[PDB]
RNA sequence: UAGCUAGUAGGUGGGGUAACGGCUCACCUAGGCGACGAUCCCUAGCUGGUCUGAGAGGAUGACCAGCCACACUGGAACUGA
RNA sequence: CCCGCAGAAGAAGCACCGGCUAACUCCGUGCCAGCAGCCGCGGUAAUACGGAGGGUGCAAGCGUUAAUCGGAAUUACUGGGCGUAAAGCGCACGCAGGCGGUUUGUUAAGUCAGAUGUGAAAUCCCCGGGCUCAACCUGGGAACUGCAUCUGAUACUGGCAA
């Protein structure tokens, strides 16, 4: 089953995400479907740090697609409008 | 032999003219007119004339400036063994402007400040500044 | 349609085996000069009709012999 | 702004019933720096003599080329011997870069800005030469209009 | 010259030989010494070369010169050798690194000292 | 990494004086300055057009007290960045803090000024950098630390600081020992001594 | 290295596969490939790219990603999406 | 990462200096010992051997070797040559192949135009943002100069016809 999950593109201890839909048997780092968003562990408290293409996401989530326990988190987080 | 009359042309010209010679004649051809036309309106002769209905016959007159002819270089570009074709974006420009390269594009033979602006490409004929 | 070439025969005589010819241009990748890459399709013509050096357009289809992906769709000229 | 340079010197030998005689040469070149430039070579039995001999038949022998500012208009090609030199407009960022030799008459000539390279022999007598009548040959970016717009 | 030419016979661009099959592009290999010679040199030069023939780990056989002033270096002796010819011993194409494998190192030498295998003398 | 041996060493073989015991005294003398950087010093090097190439460049390096592995990319940046490589060139060399911290005046040699930096007494607007290549950009502003404040060497240091030129780009304080990065410095300020375009040839082959 | 090719190339029918198919078979046709390089020999995982070069090019295919292939060597299937 | 503590305290080496190539003297040696990327140094004043003092270049690396491209326009498409330097087959005929005077019509494959899809991400590059700087990490563009479909344009090339 397709999923949305964290590809790790950080640099040894400082993790910087990829969220990406994908194959849910690849590799963590490895053939993915798109990208739909990043997250950024360290952003810190200046400004970016969680963009995520909402749009899209919910769209591959009705597509059939499913979420890492992470990922989901970071959108009842997000909030979602505000 | 005679397999590339565009050569023979920008060969008659540029030798006639090393040779301070005001005229010079050869056997025409729409291809051929449409370029001495190209020569003429850019201005690298003065006129040219075709004299016949059975045989025609192209008649080009050279211009000379100061001491020195007005064709400083006339050289073929496409040809028979090696065609050429730039594309619109790709089309060269002679002398950085200056001079001139003359090109037959699907609306009829221009110079490569005429295609630009057309828009469209063409096959390269030869350079001349 | 979706696509199709022409070319001539070169080889009707074969129970429905027909080979089509398809020269092309090409720019050689190296030294500009154009120069013709020809191209041998095996077609299928059913009531073989099709002649040797007659022109004809073609369309591709699923395989119909290890061989065969193409069907013709016209005939254009014949007696060469 | 009298601005002059010598390219190169060299050593030749005569030889004669009493053995080799040596000499010397020098190749120079001085230029104005708007246009104007000229080289000059002369040899002489010692150097100093040689060199100052050369600087003067720049001096007279010294051509004008018309500039574009800081740059050529268009890119040349020049030819003597078995030097085949081309030099390019080149839209400085910095530019001057060459073939020190003739980056000698570029820079004297005021030329502030191009690229060049020196193919054949890079035997300078020729390329410094090769060069001058390359940006002699070089033309009227308006001046054109003068050979045309007639 | 034709464009019909180059298109039939492309143009073909001259593979280079080396010149030091110390095999496989090896930045020096392992040997043992054949013969521990000493020939005499090429025209203008005059001299007593230290050199040696040394069969290689890879099967080739050898002769290498043997850089420095004096060496202990004898039949049998292990010693590891890389590129550098001798113009004045034609047919002398490698160097034989001093102060490797059983290779001494130059004796009471306090110049360019890495060259010829020499340790730093005690302050 | 840091030079470390004989300072006037240098200028006397550089031609010219350096400023690296740019403490108390003024031209030189009280060196030698000339006509003997070492035992065959006094003659005349006339020397060729790689070796004036090589010269300047070196002249330029040993001034910021900067090796070649970082002055060698300073030039890759400088001739990256839009505009004149030659003088990018320059720019970049000024950025570096401990030369706004020498040029600020805290520190009589640039040197000084350096040992200052990796000694965790400096501060880029608030925080400590102790590293002496740390770029320096507009509106920037540099202090002394409270923690060793008017101490020693940093009296001095801004004292003499006004017996030179004194900068123009940025603005000293002296009280609460900080300082302004104005601007990126122009060309024409600094230099005149120093050619660029050779330095640029030299690594443009 | 200049000729290669009998399931070979095609047709018809049965069989077959998750599927089109000489995939298999039986019969019929005598075809099919090749100097735009077949066949044979030698070397080789391919790519994104990497290094170089002003470019065009040249060289290259570790580390990252994609595809393929292999799992002691040769062969075979079983289970199962 | 922050704070205090002690004492400059624990922390410089390697190649080179005849020319190309930045850096010169003496002593030892005497076609020996030896150097050597190329040229070439060594037979009594050796800046070229070896030591020394000095100097230049690098610097936690320095040199040597190996290796690709560069400069090499030295396989030349861009971008070369063949009278005497490497290079015109001893000569001719001619199949394939390449190229082919001139005019009109038609064709639209080459050629040209536009549209669309595609050209994975990373990488490269541009402007940014994040680690004290930097390497490194990262947002967004740009670029992927290619391919394919459709529609056009018809001067030039190809086909066709006379
Ligand atoms: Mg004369
Ligand atoms: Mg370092
Ligand atoms: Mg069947
Ligand atoms: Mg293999
Ligand atoms: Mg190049
Ligand atoms: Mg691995
Ligand atoms: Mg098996
Ligand atoms: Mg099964
Ligand atoms: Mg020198
Ligand atoms: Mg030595
Ligand atoms: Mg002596
Ligand atoms: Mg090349
Ligand atoms: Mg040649
Ligand atoms: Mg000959
Ligand atoms: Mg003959
Ligand atoms: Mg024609
Ligand atoms: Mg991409
Ligand atoms: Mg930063
Ligand atoms: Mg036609």
């Amino acid at each position: 089953m397709v999923t949305i999950r964290l590809a790790r593109h950080g640099a040894k201890k400082r993790p910087f995400y990829q969220v990406v839909v994908a194959d849910s048997r690849n590799a963590r780092n490895g053939r993915f479907i798109e990208r739909v968003g990043f997250f950024n562990p360290i952003a810190s408290e200046k400004e970016e740090g969680t963009r995520l293409d909402l749009d899209r996401i919910a769209h591959w989530v009705g597509q059939g697609a499913t979420i890492s326990d992470r990922v989901a988190a970071l959108i009842k987080e997000v909030n979602k409008a505000a | 032999s005679m397999q590339d009359p565009i050569a023979d042309m920008l060969t008659r010209i540029r030798n006639g003219q090393a040779a301070n010679k005001a005229a010079v004649t050869m056997p025409s051809s729409k291809l051929k007119v449409a370029i001495a036309n190209v020569l003429k309106e850019e201005g690298f002769i003065e006129d040219f004339k075709v004299e016949g209905d059975t045989k025609p016959e192209l008649e080009l007159t050279l211009k000379y400036f100061q001491g020195k002819a007005v064709v400083e270089s006339i050289q073929r570009v496409s040809r028979p063994g090696l065609r050429i074709y730039k594309r619109k974006d790709e089309l060269p420009k002679v002398m950085a402007g200056l001079g001139i390269a003359v090109v037959s594009t699907s609306k009829g033979v221009m110079t490569d400040r005429a295609a630009r602006q057309a828009g469209l490409g063409g096959e390269i004929i030869c350079y001349v500044a | 349609k979706i696509r199709t070439l022409q070319g001539r025969v070169v080889s009707d005589k074969m129970e429905k085996s027909i080979v089509v010819a398809i020269e092309r241009f090409v720019k050689h990748p190296i030294y500009g000069k154009f120069i013709k890459r020809t191209t041998k399709l095996h077609v299928h013509d059913e009531n073989n009709e099709c002649g040797i050096g007659d022109v004809v357009e073609i369309r591709e289809c699923r395989p119909l012999s290890k061989t065969k992906s193409w069907t013709l769709v016209r005939v254009v000229e014949k007696a060469v | 702004e009298l601005q002059e340079k010598l390219i190169a010197v060299n050593r030749v030998s005569k030889t004669v019933k009493g053995g080799r005689i040596f000499s010397f040469t020098a190749l120079t070149v001085v230029g104005d720096g708007n246009g104007r430039v000229g080289f000059g070579y002369g040899k002489a039995r010692e150097v100093p003599a040689a060199i100052q001999k050369a600087m003067e038949k720049a001096r007279r022998n010294m051509i004008n080329v018309a500039l574009n500012n800081g740059t050529l208009q268009h890119p040349v090609k020049g030819v003597h011997t078995g030097s085949r030199v081309f030099m390019q407009p080149a839209s400085e960022g910095t530019g001057i870069i060459a073939g020190g030799a003739m980056r000698a008459v570029l820079e004297v000539a005021g030329v502030h800005n191009v690229l060049a390279k020196a193919y054949g022999s890079t035997n300078p007598i020729n390329v410094v030469r090769a060069t001058i009548d390359g940006l002699e040959n070089m033309n009227s970016p308006e001046m054109v209009a003068a050979k045309r717009g007639k | 010259a034709t464009v019909n030419q180059l298109v039939r016979k492309p143009r073909a661009r001259k593979v280079a030989k080396s010149n030091v099959p110390a095999l496989e592009a090896c930045p020096q290999k392992r040997g043992v010494c054949t013969r521990v010679y000493t020939t005499t040199p090429k025209k203008p030069n005059s001299a007593l070369r230290k050199v040696c023939r040394v069969r290689l780990t890879n099967g080739f056989e050898v002769t290498s010169y043997i850089g420095g002033e004096g060496h202990n270096l004898q039949e049998h002796s292990v010693i590891l050798i890389r590129g550098g010819r001798v113009k004045d011993l034609p047919g002398v194409r490698y160097h034989t690194v001093r102060g490797a494998l059983d290779c001494s190192g130059v004796k009471d030498r306090k110049q360019a000292r890495s060259k010829y295998g020499v340790k730093r003398p005690k302050a | 990494a840091r030079y470390l041996g004989p300072k006037l060493k240098l200028s006397r073989r550089e031609g010219t004086d350096l400023f690296l015991k740019s403490g108390v005294r003024a031209i030189d003398t009280k060196c030698k300055i000339e006509q003997a950087p070492g035992q065959h010093g006094a003659r005349k090097p006339r020397l060729s057009d790689y070796g004036v190439q090589l010269r300047e460049k070196q002249k330029v390096r040993r001034i910021y007290g900067v090796l070649e592995r970082q002055f060698r990319n300073y030039y890759k940046e400088a001739a990256r960045l839009k505009g004149n490589t030659g003088e990018n060139l320059l720019a970049l060399l000024e950025g570096r803090l401990d030369n706004v911290v020498y040029r600020m005046g805290f520190g009589a040699t640039r040197a000084e000024a350096r040992q200052l930096v990796s000694h965790k007494a400096i501060m880029v607007n608030g925080r400590v950098v102790n590293i002496a290549s740390y770029q320096v950009s507009p509106n920037d502003v540099v202090s002394i630390r409270e923690k060793a404040k008017k101490q020693s060497r940093v009296k001095a240091a801004l004292e003499l600081a006004e017996q030179r030129e004194k900068p123009t780009w940025l603005e000293v304080d002296a009280g609460k020992m900080e300082g302004t990065f104005k601007r990126k410095p122009e060309r024409s300020d600094l230099s005149a001594d120093i050619n660029e375009h050779l330095i640029v040839e030299l690594y443009s082959k």
